[PDB]
């Protein structure tokens, strides 16, 4: 008897090249938000 | 004519908007453009990977909505409705919400 | 035409359509196209029945009586729908749809004839 | 006679969850 | 199936373009930083807020969930204290 | 196409149609909704839904040494089983008790005659006391050991 | 260990007392002049 | 005069602390009846699955638990525990356990689970008072806390040892509502963020999160129809929706359901509508009214067509999943009974009767309308939500008995409001309590009896309140204090005799069988066997695979020869059946035999199995001489009644009589060709048979 198990969450592929646009959006949002905070307070 | 109406609507809006409010509108336009562009990519290239597309797209909407809430709370015209809330308190809450949004999208981005 | 003769004529046309629909109910439901043909017949029955009901109302209560959405219009529509169910369930969608399309134009016709005058 | 011990009634069995209906016949 | 790399790169660069537009509107509309001051609270608060956003990237590459929270709690506490002191000073100035 | 509909009306008298919103069709008043909810509450507590799915008889039958078929109203010893008649009778009591308080509250309003005030109070207490007390009797019959220790 | 009989009496006593106290709270609350000020 | 000299602010605070403190004590204490009367053990069938998971998580760590795959259940398919479970209950137990050990307080994990539920009941009491206080006043809140503490309906699933999801689900739900009410009322983003975070916690704890995600959109929609929509509503609802949706998705079990399922579409639709409504108002204010009509009509025509087309396309294409079977039934009652046998089979899915309502709630049922009447009389934005919460709970509680628990919280709060209003109004009628401001002239000479009227009204209300306590105590002691695993019987002398057969069989299997043995049983007992026997099982309570269960049903219902063929294919080693004839235990397999028949025939392979075949020609299910031939020769009948014919159950009845069916078995003497008797309990409650191997000589068995 041998048990076969599904893949663990860690084992899944990361940094998929096709998903780069999705990656860019999230990083872009943070940078824009911070810059807005700086200008808005001291306008 | 509708086209004439749009011209006057811009004309009144520019004069009647304080600079600080205008800055919000410019920021919102940037957020909307990024979100729409991502949506077009998904329907042209395909859903896969669903995890990445959904996480990125949701982040744009969360940022856009959060900015709008600040836009309304600070406005003097609506001051009576949000009784007891100073501008400083509203801004502090807005940053706190943004921090949570970035963290949760971060888990599901990959 | 005379109101009294008009009431009888509308009743006769509606009655004839209803009797024919029941007689050929089995054939009409056999095929989708025939069921659609039933939709046209049911709407026609609704139009004639509505005309008869208004004519009767005018004679009993005096000329110029105005038909309302309820219960005069609703009752006539309900009777037509009930006949549609007997032949087949499918018509109730098509039989209803034709009746509504006729109703809008009939109201447009009535407004021009009566309101303008 | 063989053994002793008569069960009581569970006046409130119904609340139990994920259990099969023991009264279909009735 | 996966899309061609060339299209994936093209969109990735394109997503950057709105950020350039955002600066263009602000510069043309009249952006100013005249109100800025060098008070210690003001500098500390911005630095803490920026660091917390930075920590997100570090979590992406190396940290796990438990580690990220442990650092985040300390960084949040300092940022909150700086923000509270800074806001009170700004409120007094506005109400003057 | 419009001409085709005109063809019958050339001989027939066209009906005069006024496509206006009916006068009676108004947005329900706040009190109106509350009344509608109360009647629904009567049915739901009555077990109307239980009756539809399980389809129990209105009344069952029993026997004794003297034999013969007693009708039964209460389903003895099973809490989750009921007859049609029993469920409605119990439900009505629950609604009545609630109303008794509301009428009592209205009776307390100022500027009411001496006769009116006394009469209203009597009804309020009768509904409340009978509704609550009767309900205990109904359960006591259904479960003989109720509150017994 | 306490027997079930003791636990049952204890539960009844606390509940009855607590409800009466809530009634007493209603008394003072209306009786409060500053509440109407 | 000592009390008088204290300031009124001191008096109100002191009473407030005393009332709340006592209520917490009562809530915890009342749940200990079972633990005192019986041993400190886990109750019911479902909790054991939670107990096994909780131990694994604490010992192994969160990361291992997250990826845990269990091969000991649903053999040979297996089950993925990590992605098919709700982690909320397990995480809470583990976290407290670590903290107590950290301080060198060494407590058993089993104790932590057993006593987890009573503690939360006390926490729920505090939350109730604050939520009620917001709606009306402090006085109502104190009443609500008292009612919630001893309500029998809540007690049924929160008694000590009831380690079930329901214990924590209610507390999370109330907290989320409390945050939501403050978010709308204040209109502050900070409250909105807190509400979303509470919502996420509930989503992990229970699978009933769906109820909240539909009720909240419904409340906002009603406000829009009634014209009460304001900027505060827009900020509170819209902010919560975005954070709540993303947070819920993190849970592995939920996955992508929020965006793809038809269950969650209602929240999405309302969110889109709010944006349209807000934008239109902004345009109207800026624009000239005469022009605004022209733009308003043109915009509606273009936008409405586009929106309608998109919605129709999504439903028709099937990108959005249709409603799940479980939820479809809750709405349409008939669907489950006619289409899905498995859902109908469960004994907590039946419709509710009137007796159930009174038994669980008693006085509250009388007071529920009164609370509704006052809320309708005084309409407020916060009040509107509570009305929506009530009127829906009533509908969904009749359909299913299990949902009663959801009903209990709303019932207590609303009933309290009614009692509070009545007490305040008459009590101030009693002038002796307050002279206050009075005018002797124009005092309403239609009034002779002020002192008497108030005194009677208050006294009667007190009488009802005290009775409510007595009824709640008696029901909990007599109904909810019984452990399922241990059965209590009365001896001939009237002594209390305990039957421990259920555990005894499990222990026998634990040490007396090969470790790799596979045991076959009905799905009801899957959790219990795995936790205590530590042996592999074929079916489990979760019933994630219908076809697997149906195949099991066919074997039991079929003849002896056919059953053997199926069993060999699945490598079954032992079969366990529960028989209650000797002891009068009603919930035996034979009563459940019919469900097995229907389930077995549901699948394509089970078409040969017809329910009517097992009945007498007259339509009767009987096990006596007149019983159907197929029934007497089925596998289940032989197993239960093997060698039982010669046993004298009663002195007054002939041998081979079955006490629970009150009938004598028709077939008394028979032999088991393919099964052998391995072990039987002292009272015969549990019978174990061993599967015989093939014939050494190849002869047909
Ligand atoms: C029922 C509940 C819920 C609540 C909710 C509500 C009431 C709401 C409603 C709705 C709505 C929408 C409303 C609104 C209105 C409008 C809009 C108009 C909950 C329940 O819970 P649960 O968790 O489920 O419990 P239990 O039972 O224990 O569970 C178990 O069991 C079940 C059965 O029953 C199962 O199921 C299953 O699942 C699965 C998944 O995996 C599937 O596959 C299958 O099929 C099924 N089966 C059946 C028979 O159904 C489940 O699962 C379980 N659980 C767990 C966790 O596992
Ligand atoms: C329950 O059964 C499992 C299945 O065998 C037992 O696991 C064994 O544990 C022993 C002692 O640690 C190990 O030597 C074996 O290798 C384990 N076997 C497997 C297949 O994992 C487990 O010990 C039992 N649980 C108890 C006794 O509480």
């Amino acid at each position: 008897q041998v048990s076969v198990r599904p893949l663990q969450h860690t084992q899944y592929e990361r940094f998929i090249p096709s998903a780069y646009p999705y990656y860019a959006s999230a990083f872009s949002m943070m940078l824009g938000l911070f810059i807005f905070s700086i200008v808005f307070l001291h306008m | 004519s509708v086209v004439s109406v749009i011209s006057r609507f811009l004309e009144e809006y520019l004069s009647s908007t304080p600079q600080r409010l205008k800055l919000l509108d410019a920021y919102l336009l940037y957020i909307l453009l990024t979100g729409a562009l991502q949506f077009g990519y998904c329907l042209l290239v395909g859903t896969f990977p669903f995890n990445s597309f959904l996480s990125g797209f949701i982040s744009c909407v969360g940022s856009f909505i959060l900015a709008v809430c600040l836009r309304i709370q600070i406005n003097p015209q609506n001051k009576a409705d949000f009784q007891g809330i100073s501008p400083e308190r509203a801004f502090a809450d807005f940053l706190f919400a943004s921090t949570i949004l970035h963290l949760v999208v971060m888990n599901f981005v990959g | 035409v005379g109101t009294g003769t008009s009431l009888a004529l509308s009743s006769l046309l509606s009655l004839l359509l209803f009797a024919g629909m029941q007689m050929y109910s089995r054939q009409l439901a056999s095929t989708e196209w025939l069921t659609i043909q039933g939709g046209l017949l049911g709407s026609g029955l609704f139009v004639f029945s509505l005309t008869a009901f208004n004519n009767l109302e005018n004679l009993v209560f005096g000329k110029g009586f105005q038909a309302k959405i309820f219960p005069e219009i609703l009752l006539c529509l309900l009777l037509a729908l009930f006949a549609s169910g007997l032949i087949h369930r499918v018509c109730v969608t098509t039989c209803f749809i034709f009746s509504m399309v006729g109703l809008y134009y009939i109201n447009k016709i009535s407004s021009t004839l009566y309101q303008a005058a | 006679v063989d053994v002793d011990g008569t069960v009581e009634e569970d006046l409130g069995k119904s609340r139990e969850g994920s259990r099969t209906d023991d009264e279909v016949v009735q | 199936k996966r899309p061609p790399t060339v299209v994936s790169n093209t969109f990735t660069a394109l997503i950057l373009s709105p950020l350039l537009l955002l600066f263009a509107l602000w510069i043309r509309i009249g952006a100013n930083v005249s109100n800025f001051t060098f008070a210690p609270s003001t500098i500390i608060f911005h630095l803490g807020h920026a660091a917390m956003l930075g920590l997100m990237y570090v979590y992406w590459t190396q940290l796990n969930m438990f580690q990220t929270l442990k650092y985040l709690a300390i960084l949040g506490s300092v940022t909150f204290l700086a923000g509270n002191r800074m806001l009170a000073q700004q409120a007094v100035k506005r109400t003057a | 196409m419009e001409t085709l509909y005109r063809v019958p009306f050339l001989v027939l008298e066209c009906p005069n149609l006024k496509l206006k919103k009916p006068p009676w069709l108004h947005m329900p008043s706040a009190m109106t909704v509350y009344a509608l909810v109360v009647v629904s509450y009567f049915l739901i507590t009555g077990g109307i839904i239980y009756d539809v799915i399980v389809e129990p008889p209105s009344v069952g039958s029993m026997t004794d040494e003297h034999g013969h078929q007693r009708p039964v109203a209460f389903l003895a010893y099973r809490v989750n089983g009921q007859y049609i008649m029993e469920g409605l009778a119990s439900s009505f009591l629950f609604t009545m008790g609630g109303l008794g308080f509301i009428i009592l509250d209205r009776s307390n309003a100022p500027n009411i005659p001496k006769l009116n005030r006394f009469l209203l109070l009597f009804i309020g207490f009768v509904c409340v006391l009978l509704s609550f007390f009767m309900a205990r009797v109904f359960m006591r019959m259904k479960l003989p050991g109720y509150l017994m220790g | 260990m306490i027997t079930d009989v003791q636990l049952a009496i204890f539960a009844n006593m606390l509940g009855v007392s607590l409800f009466l106290l809530v009634v007493l709270y209603h008394y003072v609350a209306v009786n409060n002049p500053k509440k109407q000020e | 005069f000592g009390f008088l000299r204290l300031s009124y602010e001191k008096q109100d605070t002191l009473l407030k602390l005393l009332i709340l403190s006592m209520a917490a004590v009562l809530s915890f204490s009342t749940r200990l009846f079972a633990v005192l009367r019986f041993e400190s053990v886990i109750h019911e069938f479902d909790p054991y699955f939670n107990y096994r998971t909780t131990r694994f998580l604490a010992e192994e760590g969160f990361y291992k638990f997250h990826n845990w795959f269990d091969d000991r259940a649903w053999y040979p398919l297996g089950r993925i525990i990590g992605g098919t479970i709700y982690p909320g209950l397990m995480i809470t137990s583990a976290a407290i356990y670590h903290v107590l050990h950290f301080f060198h307080i060494t407590i058993d994990i089993r104790n932590v689970c057993v006593f987890l539920a009573p503690l939360f009941s006390s926490f729920t009491t505090i939350v109730t008072y604050h939520l009620t206080k917001e709606l009306k006043d402090a006085g109502a809140g104190l009443l609500a806390a008292a009612m919630i503490a001893v309500v029998p309906g809540y007690i049924s699933r929160s008694v000590a040892g009831s380690y079930d999801n329901e214990g924590i689900a209610i507390f999370c739900m109330l907290l989320t509502y409390y945050m939501w009410i403050k978010a709308v009322k204040t209109g502050s983003i900070c409250w909105a963020a807190k509400c979303a975070l509470a919502y996420f916690y509930m989503v992990s704890s229970w699978g009933g999160y769906v109820f909240l995600i539909n009720l909240i959109p419904l409340h906002v929609l009603v406000l829009m129809l009634t014209g009460r929509f304001s900027h505060r509503i827009y900020v509170a609802y819209c902010t919560v929706y975005c954070l709540g949706t993303i947070l819920s998705m993190q849970i592995s079990f939920v996955g992508f359901q929020p965006v793809l399922s038809s269950e969650h579409m209602a929240a999405f639709g309302v969110f889109g509508l709010c944006q349209i409504h807000a934008f239109v108002d902004y345009l109207r204010s800026k624009l000239n009214p005469q022009q605004f009509e022209v733009l308003f009509r043109s915009v509606i025509s273009l936008v409405g067509f586009v929106l309608l087309t998109v919605g129709a396309l999504l439903m028709l294409t099937g990108k959005i999943s249709p409603w799940t079977g479980r939820f479809y039934s809750l709405l349409d009652p008939s669907y489950a009974k006619n289409n899905i046998p498995i859902i109908a089979s469960v004994s907590e899915h039946q419709p509710t009767t009137w007796s159930s309502y009174y038994f669980d709630l008693q006085l509250l049922v009388f007071m529920f309308p009164v609370g509704l009447y006052y809320c309708f009389s005084n309409l407020s934005d916060a009040r509107i939500f509570i009305i929506m919460y009530g009127v829906t709970s009533m509908y969904f509680s009749a359909v299913m008995v299990r949902l009663m628990l959801v009903l209990a919280p709303v019932m207590c709060i609303l009933s309290g409001i009614g009692v509070s209003q009545v007490l305040s109004t008459y009590m101030k009628n009693l002038d002796i309590s307050r002279p206050d401001k009075k005018s002797k002239k124009q005092q309403d000479s239609t009034y002779p009896i002020k002192n008497e009227v108030a005194s009677g009204m208050i006294l009667v209300m007190a009488f009802f309140l005290i009775t409510y306590t007595f009824h709640s105590t008696w029901v909990t002691s007599e109904a909810y204090s019984s452990p399922s695993i241990v059965l209590s019987a009365r001896g001939g002398d009237g002594s209390r005799i305990i039957f421990d057969d259920f555990r005894e069989a499990y222990y026998w299997l634990r040490h007396n069988t090969p470790e790799d043995a596979k045991v076959m049983s009905w799905w009801d007992y899957g959790y219990q066997i795995t936790a205590m026997a530590n042996r592999t099982i074929l079916v489990d309570n979760n019933t994630w695979n219908n076809t697997h269960i149906s195949r099991v049903g066919q074997a039991m219902a079929s003849t002896e020869e056919k059953a053997y063929e199926i069993m060999r294919e699945l490598d079954v080693s032992y079969v366990l059946v529960i028989f209650g004839g000797l002891t009068g235990y009603s919930s035996d397999d034979i009563n459940k035999f019919l469900w097995m028949v229907r389930i077995g025939g549901s699948t394509d392979t089970g078409k040969h199995i017809k329910e009517n075949d097992y009945y007498t020609p007259t339509g009767e299910f009987r096990v006596d001489r007149e019983g159907s031939p197929v029934l007497l020769n089925c596998l289940m009948y032989k197993m239960c009644y093997y060698r039982f014919g010669q046993v004298y159950t009663e002195a007054k009845r002939p041998p081979g009589f079955d006490r629970v069916r009150n009938a004598e078995i028709g077939n008394k003497d028979f032999e088991l060709d393919v099964l052998e008797e391995a072990y039987t309990t002292e009272h015969w409650l549990v019978r174990i048979y061993k599967v015989k191997d093939l014939d050494n000589r190849g002869l047909s068995r």
